[PDB]
């Protein structure tokens, strides 16, 4: 199932939902949460209980009548003559699927050699600290010590486990409390961009 | 048990009798003003006193009142008998119904000729041409009941009741009459209702489709159709 993105809206509009089937080799891609695009056909498949009231059907071109004693009623005549009712609905059949916007090692091949070379500057510098903290935050003044809170808690820890069959926490956790106006949902806003 | 020709003919005569009441102090010739109203489309539905009646024959108000829905077809045959006489000019505005009765009537001048064997089936449905509707009030003598002591002894009878409203439809179409048309012929077929639901036709029963073998197949449509004024109401004792 996938459902149209909020840029997408009109004036006061639910987004669309519509539904996209995958065949063989590209049944794998496509998790949910996803943001992705999609290239394939349009196509129309039959419904069942769309129509509450009598609609477009179906019959035989045979000029066929009814006999004293088999005479075409109701559901004798309906289903002599072949009426079927034409009920349809929309569906999308995908054939590539794309992300919208795109095991270290992994990572490192998919990289191109420029973007290895950015990373690698990115990488020796120290700056690094205090840039990433200006960077996502340009508009909001000082309050640095959540943006390097911020920070710490989305590059996060390690995950251990021990031999008693107990587990360690490798993540994060930050509280912000604050008086009004102090830019404290602009912190939530951004870190959701 | 009575024949319904003669209860048919002194109801003929009772719509044709009375000059009695007037409001502004006269005798007045009232029963023939309603009809000739009737005639043209100056009035869609006509009403019964029981009272006035019950000054010459008592026995005719009983046998309505046990058996009325009988007496209700027979009052609106008699009174759509009786229009042709009553009517005195053509019609001066119409709409689209009328237009259709009066292609349907001159169509029917056109083709039948007064000798030639008619099968039942090939006359008009008596209330597709009809476009008047009979009511009847109760009798005065006739005291109103109660809800709750209404029971299977009542079923068929007429009533009156006093009652509290609580629940009302709002207004929709109801079907009377429903018309069909033939898929390769000219002919018109007629379907009345009498039941809460019904199952819509197929074949053509039209004599040429019939003669040729053609199997032609039946569409409705709503222009040709009768529709009423339907509404469902809810009431409760005090
Ligand atoms: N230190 C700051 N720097 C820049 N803008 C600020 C600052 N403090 C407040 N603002 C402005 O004031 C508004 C604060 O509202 P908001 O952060 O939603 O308050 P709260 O999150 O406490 O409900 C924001 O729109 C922001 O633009
Ligand atoms: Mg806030
Ligand atoms: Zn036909």
């Amino acid at each position: 199932r996938i459902q149209e993105t909020q840029a997408e809206l009109p004036r006061g509009s639910i987004p669309r939902s519509l539904e996209v089937i995958l065949r063989a080799e590209a049944v794998e891609s496509a998790q949910a949460g996803d943001k992705c695009d999609f290239t394939g056909t349009l196509i129309v498949v039959p419904d069942v209980s769309k129509l509450s009231t009598p609609g477009a059907r179906a019959e035989t071109n045979s000029r066929v009548s009814g006999v004293d004693g088999y005479e075409t009623e109701g559901i004798r005549g309906l289903r002599a003559l072949g009426v079927r009712d034409l009920s349809y609905r929309l569906v999308f059949l995908a054939c590539c699927v794309a992300p919208t916007n795109p095991t270290a090692e992994s990572i490192k091949n998919q990289m191109t050699v420029k973007e290895w070379e950015k990373v690698f500057e990115m990488s020796q510098d120290k700056n690094l600290y205090h840039n990433l903290c200006t960077s996502l935050f340009p508009t909001i003044h000082g309050n640095d010590e959540v943006k390097r809170g911020v920070l710490l808690m989305l590059f996060g820890g390690v995950p251990k486990t021990t031999g008693e069959g107990t587990s360690l926490r490798g993540d994060i956790n930050v509280c912000i409390v604050g008086d009004p106006s102090t830019a404290k949902s602009q912190f939530l806003k951004h870190v959701e961009e | 048990l009575k024949d319904y020709a003669l209860e048919k003919e002194k109801v003929k005569k009772f719509l044709q009798e009375f000059y009695q009441d007037d409001e502004l102090g006269k005798k007045q010739f009232k029963y023939g003003n309603q009809l000739v109203r009737l005639a043209h489309r100056e009035q869609v539905a006509l009403y019964v006193d029981l009272d006035d009646v019950a000054e010459d024959d008592p026995e005719l108000v009983d046998s309505i009142c046990e058996n009325a829905r009988r007496y209700a077809k027979l009052f609106a045959d008699a009174v759509q008998e009786l229009l042709p006489q009553y009517k005195e000019r053509e019609v001066v505005n119409k709409d689209v119904l009328d237009v259709y009765i009066e292609h349907r009537l001159m169509m029917e001048q056109r083709s039948r000729d007064p000798g030639m064997v008619r099968s039942p089936q090939n006359q008009y449905p008596a209330e597709l041409m009809r476009r008047f509707e009979l009511y009847f009030q109760g009798p005065s003598s006739n005291k109103p009941r109660v809800i709750r002591e209404v029971r299977a002894d009542s079923v068929g009878k007429l009533v009156t009741v006093r009652g509290i409203v609580t629940r009302v439809s709002e207004v929709k179409p109801k079907m009377v009459v429903a018309t069909y048309t033939c898929d390769q012929c000219g002919a018109e077929t007629y379907q009345p209702i009498q039941s809460p639901t019904f199952m819509p036709l197929i074949m053509c029963p039209s004599q040429e489709c019939q003669t040729n073998r053609s199997g032609g197949r039946l569409y409705l449509q709503t222009r040709g159709s009768r529709f009423i004024k339907f509404q469902e109401m809810k009431m409760q004792e005090h």
